[PDB]
């Protein structure tokens, strides 16, 4: 059946999923993850849109708002809105498995609670497509991707023209911060480009 | 983060060997979680982070795949022109143009509640306004408005049965990541992908241009731009966050610099030792990078060289005798604690009084506090990412090449003095400073391994679990959060495909309301110490043959 989902488990715990089409697969995977990493989830989802001061308080703040200046929410649900309808049921797929899972833990909390939600005082809630975008955008675009110093490089270029004038500050920066360094170990060898 | 991948050429019983060690701190639950998906044209095993819909590491039975950061330079900094009369607004190809913004609310937990503002312009979100110039910096990243095809990208590409198929989807992803490519028939392939600016031309990229206009991209270079390698006349495929080629331009960080001394020789002379590789002699290679030092291979021959002509009874001369006698490689006493030779810890004393004497007396203050780190770091807990070779390292070694060195050297370093007497200097320091600590018998000196802890606060500092639940590993490992490998074609089985990985503590972070652990919470914590690993399941026999449990649903949409 097309509304048949078998999830196995190996020696590990590693789950397979086996299902018919994408909305099926994703709502198998997004079920899972519910069951294996909630709180963990659930606080990744918060460090991604900046909502950590609400269960966690004052210390937060500076955190929450450095996170929320650094995107454009607005720009991220453009492009959700923008997706084919295949493309879109991985997304809700996952955000619909997890909330099926989500459900079952808020309807039988002395068993199906993980330990920290207690701990830490809060319950989850359901996720949409957005949230499961944005645990991507938020730990892999911004911790990998958005690398610049560029306000700083100019803050140093500044001293070293002072230190050494206009044209030795700039070669001294060429010496510290050089462009390309044409010594460097490559992963691909020069004969080939 | 490290990878290498071995070709037809250089594969000993086998076709193709991938191996993977992505270097993201160590935390608990594990930074990755392990996932096989069958059904709707996906035939895949593997594990990825944070759970993401697209596998980062894993294969289809067909081809495997796998990522290290790319560090290209996709960002600039744009210096807005803002009016003192006139607010929210900004000058832009002679207009005043009035920017996006938005309110934000940040609720807390037991205090009052909290608004501001972002602001927006074509450019990007504003960092930071000096209305004493009357300028804002706007950051502007190349692959702004892709970042959910990129995740898409990452799905689709589990699907490709093939290269052509494969840098379909390379070519999609906007970030600056490099991918690996391994398929059953022993070809091997690599793309340093991501959106990179078309500049304009004399765009200095590590420094802020105007955002008034002139300065703005031209738009973004095409894919037949981005580094690639399919099947190199090398027979491997070796990376640890290093160039990919030459001349190509590293992200404008201060901090980061691609130079004659990177970490990547480490792995290329160990893959270029043995003519062919096993699956295991692949796999060994974690081990060996894992405890090397990386200063020693950089200096040793610098430190040689000056106590040539010094006397047996000289302690200078003494501590260069014990690095010549030694390998590089840490070991940890039997005491689960210190360091078998004393290496690291000369090595550290020296390196951070030779930057004293050198690059930091050059830079101005504060700038001078960035090129002081030896790159030894550390805490109670060890570090909290790989070690690599500091900046300030990679500066002097291209000072001590002299003239062999690409670099023009503006500034000498040495201050007019000969080499040879600033690293007797700085190799009296070390002398003075360790003699005092550990004794004059060098022999008899037992000094302080660093440590692995598995983290309860996720890589921003957020809890993700009880503060109780950080684990500690004794032996400091330079490798992978996770460690997986591929073997295409072993001659060994009747199977195309063998895949190993490894998710410490566990596949699951699951503790029930009464404190009751899941069985699989740490199953994997001493398999990672150990250099150990675990068999992925793709077909349905192994996965049938592993079961422990089975759950069906039915459910429709
Ligand atoms: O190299 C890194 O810092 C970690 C990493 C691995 C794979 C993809 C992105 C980042
Ligand atoms: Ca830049």
């Amino acid at each position: 059946s097309s509304s048949e989902i078998k999830i196995v488990r190996d020696e590990y715990g590693m789950p397979h999923i086996y299902a018919n089409d994408t909305w099926h697969l994703f709502y198998g995977y997004g079920y899972v993850v519910a069951q294996d990493r909630l709180f963990q989830m659930e606080m990744a989802r918060r460090s991604t849109q900046g909502t950590v001061a609400e269960v966690l308080g004052k210390d937060f703040v500076k955190f929450d708002k450095d996170i929320r200046r650094n995107y454009w929410p607005d720009a991220i649900r453009a492009q959700i809105a923008a997706l084919s309808p295949e493309d879109m049921s991985i997304l809700q797929g996952y955000a619909d498995g997890m909330n099926a899972w989500i459900d079952k833990v808020n309807t039988n909390p002395e068993t199906l609670l993980p330990k920290q939600f207690n701990t830490f005082g809060f319950t989850p809630k359901r996720w949409e497509p957005f949230d499961v975008a944005m645990i991507f955008v938020g730990t892999m675009a911004n911790r990998f991707s958005d690398s610049t110093s560029e306000i700083d490089n100019l803050a140093l270029l500044t001293a070293l023209k002072d230190k050494y004038g206009v044209s030795q500050g700039m070669a001294v920066f060429n010496q510290l911060k050089w462009l390309v360094n044409p010594s460097a170990p490559t992963t691909i060898a020069v004969q080939e480009s | 983060s490290n990878m290498w991948v071995i070709g037809k050429s250089k594969a000993q019983d086998a076709k193709a060997i991938m191996v993977n060690g992505p270097q993201f701190g160590w935390y608990a639950p594990a930074y990755t979680y392990g996932i096989g998906l069958h059904g709707a044209g996906y035939d895949v095993t593997g594990n990825t982070p944070f759970a993401y819909p697209g596998l980062v590491f894993g294969h289809n039975g067909v081809i495997s795949w796998g990522s290290t950061a790319g560090f290209g330079d996709d960002v600039d900094i744009f210096a807005e022109r803002l009016s003192a009369e006139k607010p929210g607004y900004y000058l832009h190809n002679g207009k005043w143009v009035k920017m996006l913004s938005r309110e934000e609310t940040i609720t807390v937990k037991n205090g009052q509640a909290e608004t501001f503002t972002v602001w927006r312009t074509v450019h990007g979100n504003i960092l930071q306004t000096d209305q004493t110039t009357q300028t804002a910096y706007a950051k502007s990243r190349a692959w702004d408005g892709k970042e959910v095809a990129s995740l898409l990208a990452w799905t689709h590409q589990m699907k490709a049965k093939n290269w052509q198929e494969w840098t379909q989807q390379a070519a999609k992803q906007a970030l600056t990541i490099n991918w690996y490519y391994a398929d059953v028939n022993g070809n091997i392939g690599y793309v340093h992908t991501g959106a990179y600016p078309d500049r304009q031309s004399g765009h200095d990229p590590r420094l802020p241009v105007p955002g008034t206009g002139k300065w703005d991209w031209k738009g973004l270079l095409p894919f037949e731009m981005n580094p690639k390698v399919y099947n190199p006349q090398s027979g491997y495929i070796a990376n640890w966050n290093n160039s990919p080629q030459k001349d190509y331009p590293a992200s404008d960080l201060f901090a980061f610099l691609w130079g004659g001394a990177d970490r990547v020789t480490e792995i290329d002379r160990l893959l270029e030792q043995k003519p062919r590789l096993t699956a295991d002699q692949a796999w060994d290679v974690i081990r060996q990078t894992s405890r090397q030092d990386l200063n020693l291979r950089l200096f040793l021959p610098t430190l040689q060289a000056a106590t040539s002509g010094l006397t047996q009874s000289d302690p200078r001369r003494q501590l260069v005798e014990t690095l010549t006698r030694w390998d590089g490689i840490n070991l940890l006493n039997d005491d689960g604690k210190t360091w078998q030779q004393p290496g690291s810890a000369i090595l550290n004393v020296w390196l951070t009084s030779m930057l004293k004497r050198t690059v930091v007396a050059a830079v101005p203050m504060p700038f001078d506090k960035w090129y002081s780190a030896s790159g030894y770091e550390t805490t109670q807990d060890g570090p909290t990412g790989s070690l690599n070779i500091s900046v300030g390292a990679k500066i002097l070694y291209e000072a001590v090449q002299g003239d062999k060195s690409p670099i023009p050297q503006a500034v000498d370093l040495f201050a007019g003095k000969p080499q040879q007497e600033v690293v007797l200097a700085a190799l009296e320091d070390t002398w003075e400073t360790l003699s005092k600590r550990y004794g004059n018998n060098v022999s008899n000196w037992k000094t302080p391994a660093m440590a692995l802890t598995f983290r309860a606060n996720n890589f921003f500092g957020v809890p993700q679990a009880a503060a109780e639940e950080t684990r500690h590993q004794a032996e400091y490992q330079n490798r992978g959060t996770e460690n997986d490998m591929i073997v295409f074609s072993p001659t060994t089985s009747d199977r195309p495909v063998l895949a190993w990985d490894v998710v410490a503590p566990g596949q699951s972070g699951f503790i029930a309301p009464d404190g009751t652990v899941d069985k699989h919470y740490e199953d994997q914590l001493k398999m990672y110490e150990n250099f150990g690993r675990k068999s992925l399941w793709l077909t349905k026999q192994d996965v049938e043959a592993h079961k422990e449990s089975q759950e069906v649903l039915h459910v429709q949409r």
